[PDB]
C-alpha cells in the first residue's frame, strides 16, 4: 500500500512533461521519505534526478519501500487527462492507480496504468565541487538555449566573475549572448564563482532540460573545468529536479 | 574526441 | 422567394462546424415553420437532426417549401468568411449568403452552388428513455476527449445516484464517475431502470463539436437503443444526435 | 563602417517577415540617406521597394555607399532571436563579409551579438515607368488582409472595381462566387477617383503583400486602367514598403 | 461489433 | 494570362 495525495496536482503534470522528452521509461523509488527518481538517457550523456519529499504532499503513506517501473510516455499521457486545478492521488497495492478529483468533488477520475519490469541499476554519482554557480531566471535560460539552437548544435559557456557568455556557431553565422550580474526578485542574475571556466555543451539536451521551466521562476547552473554541467529546478518546497550533462571536447 | 558520456566523467 | 435574416449570425457558423465532420453532404428542408436538416452518416451508425424555427430569425419569408442539396464542407468553407458578430441573410439552383458587418458599411455576397440529390425520409421510432442525464457541455466534451486517449469505446453505466464512463486500451484503463450535483452548472440524473451501454468515442467526439452552441447537453439512454445527444440552440431549435450502440 | 541603431527594433522583425516570403535574397543599398531595398520576384510579376530614412534611426552612420547582399531567409531567422522590445543595431565593418546585428534587452543586463555571413551580388537596377493613378483607395490594413484571405478560398484571382461610391472585390471559383463592397465612411475608408477602372489581380500575390499588415493600421491601393496595382504601407515615420503587382488580362 | 441504426428500428 | 511587369513598361 502506497498512497500520496497532492493537492496542487499541476506539479505532477509538469514533472512528467519535464521527464518524458528525455526518458521514455524509469523506476520510481518510493519510501517513507518520499519519491525519488534517477535515470540516464539512452546515450548515457545526461542524467535526471527527481526528488519529491513526502512533507510536500498533503497526505502520504508508504508501508514498504517500492520500486515501480513505469513507461513515462504512458504516465504523461494519462496525466494530460487531469485538469490543472485537480487534486491528484498516486495509489498502488503491478498497476499504478491515478485518481483525479475535480475541484467540485462531483467529478472523480480513476486511471489504472500498467507497470513494466525494469532492470534496477544503481547510478554512481561521483563527488564533485563546483567552481562557478549561476542563478538566473528560468525563462531567459530557456530563450537563450532555444535561440542559439537556431544557430548551432553546441553552446560554449564562459563564466567570468562579472558576467556569463553563451556562444554558438553554424552555417548561417554565429551569435553570443552576454548576461551581466544584476544587483536586483526572481528575474535577478547572480554569479558566484572562483576563477574563469569555459565549457561546451549540446543544445539538444539543454532544450530537453528546459521543459522543466514551468516548475520554477529561476534555474541554477553549476560548473567546473572538465566536469558535467548541473542544471537544477527547485519544486515548490517539496524537492528539486536535477539534470547532469557531460561536456564536449 | 567529440561528445563525452557521463561514464567518461567518473559516473556509473 | 425565400429570405431569412439572423442577427447573431455566429449561430450558423457553429451549426455547420457541428455538421461538416459527420455529414459530407446534406439536404435542407425549408418551410414556413423553419429550417430542418436530417441525414445519417455514411455508415448508418449515427444520425443528426437540426431544427431552426422561423421565429428565431428577425426576418422570415418562405412562400413555399424548398429542398436544397448542399455540400456541407463547401458551405462551411464559405461561412468562415463571415465575422463572428455579423448579421447573415440567406436568400433563395444557387444559394445566396449575405454578410452585414456591424456598421453595415462592409457587406459581403456569396452565391453557393447546390447539389441535385435526393431528400431522405428517415423513420425514427418512438422511444423514451430509462436514463436522462443533463450536464455542462464542456464537461462532457472533456470526458469524451480524455477517454479517447485510452480506448476506442466507452462504457456508460447509469445508476440512480451516478453515471460512470469507462474505457480501456493498450496503455491501461480509465473511469470517470459523475455524481448528481446540489445553478447553470448542474449535473442531473433521472433514472427509471439502470442502463449500461457501449459507444464509439469517435462518433461522440464528432458530436461534441456542437459544444459552442449551448452550455449544457442532454444524454438519453435505454437498454439496446441508440443514444441521443441533444444541444439546445438558444431558443430557436436544437441539434439532436443519435448513435447506435455496440455489442 | 556602417552603424544604424533602431530603438523600435520590432520594425526590422516585421519588415523581414514581409520580405522573406516574396524575396529569397536581396541587396541592401546603404547610404548616408538611409537603407533601401528593391527586388522583383523570380517570376517577374511583382516588385517590392523598401525605404528606411536615416532620420528614422536613433543613430545612423554610413561612411560610403554600400550594397550588402543578404540572404533574407537567414536574416529573418536571426531576427527571430530578437525580442519584440529589443533595441537593434546594424553594423558593417571595414571590408567584412559579415553584417553584425546586436539585440539589446531593454530592462535587464542582456546583450546579443549575431554575426551574419554576406553574399556578393550585382544590384539589379530596376526601371519603374513613370505613372499616376485614376483611383486611390486608403483603408484599414486589417480589413484588406481579411478581404484577400477570404476571397482566396473561392478563386485564384480578384476583380477590383472602385467607384467613388465604393470598391468591389470579386472572385469566382470551384464552389461559387463572392464579392465584398466597401463604402466610404485609422478606421476609415477613403477613395479619390477619376474614370471607372476594373482590374484583375492574383490573390496569391496579394496575400504575400498583406504579410506587411503589422507595419501599419492602414494601406493604400493605387490603380489606373491597364497598369500594375500599388500597395503601400507607411513605416512608422521613417519610410514605406511599396508593392507592385501586374494585372491579368 | 458496431450496430447500425437500421438494426435499431430506423429507416 | 498573367502579365509580367516587363510587359507593363518595367525593367
Amino acid at each position: 500500500m502506497f498512497e500520496a495525495r497532492l493537492v496542487q496536482g499541476s506539479i505532477l503534470k509538469k514533472v512528467l512533461e519535464a521527464l518524458k522528452d528525455l526518458i521514455n521509461e524509469a523506476c520510481w523509488d518510493i519510501s517513507s521519505s518520499g519519491v525519488n527518481l534517477q535515470s540516464m538517457d539512452s546515450s548515457h550523456v545526461s542524467l535526471v534526478q527527481l526528488t519529491l519529499r513526502s512533507e510536500g504532499f498533503d497526505t502520504y503513506r508508504c508501508d514498504r519501500n517500492l520500486a515501480m517501473g513505469v513507461n513515462l510516455t504512458s504516465m504523461s499521457k494519462i496525466l494530460k487527462c487531469a485538469g490543472n486545478e485537480d487534486i491528484i492521488t498516486l495509489r498502488a497495492e503491478d498497476t499504478l492507480a491515478l485518481v483525479f478529483e475535480a475541484p467540485n468533488q462531483e467529478k472523480v477520475s480513476d486511471y489504472e496504468m500498467k507497470l513494466m519490469d525494469l532492470d534496477v541499476e544503481q547510478l554512481g554519482i561521483p563527488e564533485q565541487e563546483y567552481s562557478c554557480v549561476v542563478k538566473m531566471p528560468s525563462g531567459e535560460f530557456a530563450r537563450i538555449c532555444r535561440d542559439l539552437s537556431h544557430i548551432g548544435d553546441a553552446v560554449v559557456i564562459s563564466c567570468a566573475k562579472d558576467g556569463v557568455k553563451f556562444s554558438a556557431s553554424g552555417e548561417l553565422g554565429n551569435g553570443n549572448i552576454k548576461l551581466s550580474q544584476t544587483s536586483n526578485e526572481e528575474e535577478a542574475v547572480t554569479i558566484e564563482m572562483n576563477e574563469p571556466v569555459q565549457l561546451t555543451f549540446a543544445l539538444r539536451y539543454l532544450n530537453f532540460f528546459t521543459k522543466a521551466t514551468p516548475l520554477s521562476s529561476t534555474v541554477t547552473l553549476s560548473m567546473s573545468a572538465d566536469v558535467p554541467l548541473v542544471v537544477e529546478y527547485k519544486i515548490a518546497d517539496m524537492g528539486h529536479l536535477k539534470y547532469y550533462l557531460a561536456p564536449k571536447i | 574526441p567529440g561528445q563525452l558520456t557521463l561514464l567518461q566523467c567518473g559516473f556509473s
